[PDB]
């Protein structure tokens, strides 16, 4: 009589690869980053017509 | 790995869910039958040679 | 309706080491199993070998 | 080798208390549909005996055990249950240990038949099935103990509880659901015997009306004799007719049905070797079938 | 009690059928002449 407790190969590795620029929805954007932003109260944008 | 979204609302997501799934496999066993006749035994053995 | 067969299932873990490749082609991503008379209809019409 | 062994597979999902009861039930009698190598445990359980809808009663369990095939469990692996059938696998090996569920002791050289648990339980929680093990009690008691419980049911429409075997007491009363579980056997007794004791009383219109103790013997002896004078000692030879000859056949089949039920044939005989002759309750007894 | 598979590539050419559906190549065979021909087995 032989008794075995076997765990098999954990054949499940879910991968997620994300880049916003590989999405071409960044055509519809102007993405710039402040390296530190949150100190600022109110930024504004001037349009002259 | 459950993929996540930072939703625009400041309401808390409260927890992410990342867990392990374990599944018991099953078992089945096959069958066949080969049956030989009476006199075929002695001819393979040599008793009737 | 044939696309509805191909899009109703998620790409599933995990990748094999020995992928069923074609002559000069990409590896096979799915298997249909049909009866004999349906296969005659699906080749003389609607599809190419 | 050449010994035959049925292999019963247990479905996985056993809790640690459930395997301990199955570890304990080593020598017991277990029925099965067909002799086969590999087999599920769903055909072993008491749930497999049902017709509806209806959990089967004492009458159906007697009918099932003719069609089911008796087997005694050998050593119990955690993987599988290895059991050998009695009618084919034992003719080569010869010796099988068997533990009593019966409170009646066993002497050497006794024939043992199997009785459903009417004299008076294992259930598995995780696997969702029940187990009922029959009682291996001796065959001369088997025609008695069944007939005592039938005699109680006729009283439902002195003590019947006294059964003293090999210097021991027995209490049949010990109650409630045992009586209603046995109700179907009682009705087929009375319907068989009263239909018996009308047709014989119609073909012989004066059995009871004949004179007592001396003419009846003279009527018996000529009927008991071997000589050619047979038919003129029997038969009495718009309006409706008593369908007697059709009522012969329906009664003979019903009597012929109960012959297979209440024979309780000696499947098992016990030969004690290198040990005590008396085998008591909870003790493994060696088994030798007919050669 | 923990053990890992070992696989070796030995490719051979096999007569088969390939169908292009949508964005991925799809395999298509019927399994009547290859398997279940002249048995007592129903085709599931």
């Amino acid at each position: 009589d032989v008794e075995f407790d076997a765990l098999l190969g954990s054949y499940c590795n879910t991968l997620s690869l994300v880049r916003f620029l590989e999405l071409g929805l960044s055509v519809a954007c102007v993405c710039t980053k402040f390296p530190e932003l949150a100190y600022m109260n109110e930024g504004r944008v001037q349009f002259e017509v | 790995h459950q993929p996540l979204i930072a939703r625009d609302g400041p309401h808390p997501i409260e927890q992410p869910t990342h867990n392990y799934m374990t599944k018991i496999i099953d078992r089945r066993a096959l069958n066949a039958a080969f049956s030989l006749a009476t006199e075929a035994i002695a001819l393979l053995t040599g008793e009737a040679l | 309706w044939l696309v509805d067969l191909t899009t109703a299932t998620q790409p599933s873990v995990a990748v094999p080491r020995l992928t069923h490749a074609d002559t000069r082609g990409r590896p096979v991503d799915g298997v249909l199993v049909t009866t004999a008379p349906i296969k005659q209809r699906l080749l003389q019409s609607f599809l190419k070998v | 080798a050449d010994g035959f062994e049925t292999d019963i597979a247990i479905p996985s999902g056993i809790s640690r208390p459930d395997a301990a009861a199955l570890q304990r039930c080593e020598g017991r009698v277990v029925f099965l549909p067909t002799i086969r190598r590999q087999l599920t445990l769903a055909d072993v359980a008491h749930e497999s005996f049902v017709s509806g809808g209806v959990s089967p009663d004492t009458l159906g369990l007697l009918l099932a055990y003719r069609r089911r095939f008796p087997a005694v469990i050998t050593r119990v692996l955690p993987t599988r249950i290895v059991a050998c059938p009695l009618d084919v696998g034992l003719t080569h090996a010869g010796t099988v240990n068997l533990r009593n569920t019966s409170p009646v002791d066993l002497c050497n050289g006794d024939p043992i038949s199997l009785v459903p648990p009417v004299f008076e339980d294992v259930r598995l929680d995780s696997l969702d099935l029940t187990l009922r093990f029959p009682v291996p009690l001796p065959s001369p008691l088997a025609r008695e103990i069944v007939a005592r419980l039938v005699a109680r049911g006729i009283r439902d429409l002195p003590d019947l509880n006294v059964l003293y075997y090999n210097g021991s007491r027995l209490s049949l009363l010990a109650l409630g659901p045992v009586n209603a579980e046995l109700r179907s056997l009682v009705l087929n007794m009375v319907y068989s015997i009263t239909e018996g004791t009308t047709i014989i009383l119609t073909l012989i219109p004066r059995l009871f009306a004949l004179s007592a103790q001396d003419g009846y013997v003279n009527a018996l002896l000529q009927m008991q004799s071997v000589t050619r004078e047979a038919a003129q000692l029997i038969h009495p030879e718009g309006e409706r007719r008593l369908p007697l000859y059709e009522a012969l056949v329906a009664w003979l089949t019903h009597a012929g049905q109960l012959g297979d039920t209440l024979a309780l044939a000696p499947v098992v005989r016990v030969c004690t070797f290198d040990g005590a002759a008396v085998v008591r309750s909870g003790d493994m007894a060696p088994v030798i079938r007919y050669p | 009690t923990l053990d890992e598979l070992e696989s070796a590539p030995q490719t051979t050419r096999v007569r088969a059928d390939l169908v292009s559906i949508g964005e991925k190549l799809i395999f298509l065979e019927a399994l009547e002449k290859r398997i279940y021909a002249a048995t007592n087995v129903p085709y599931p």
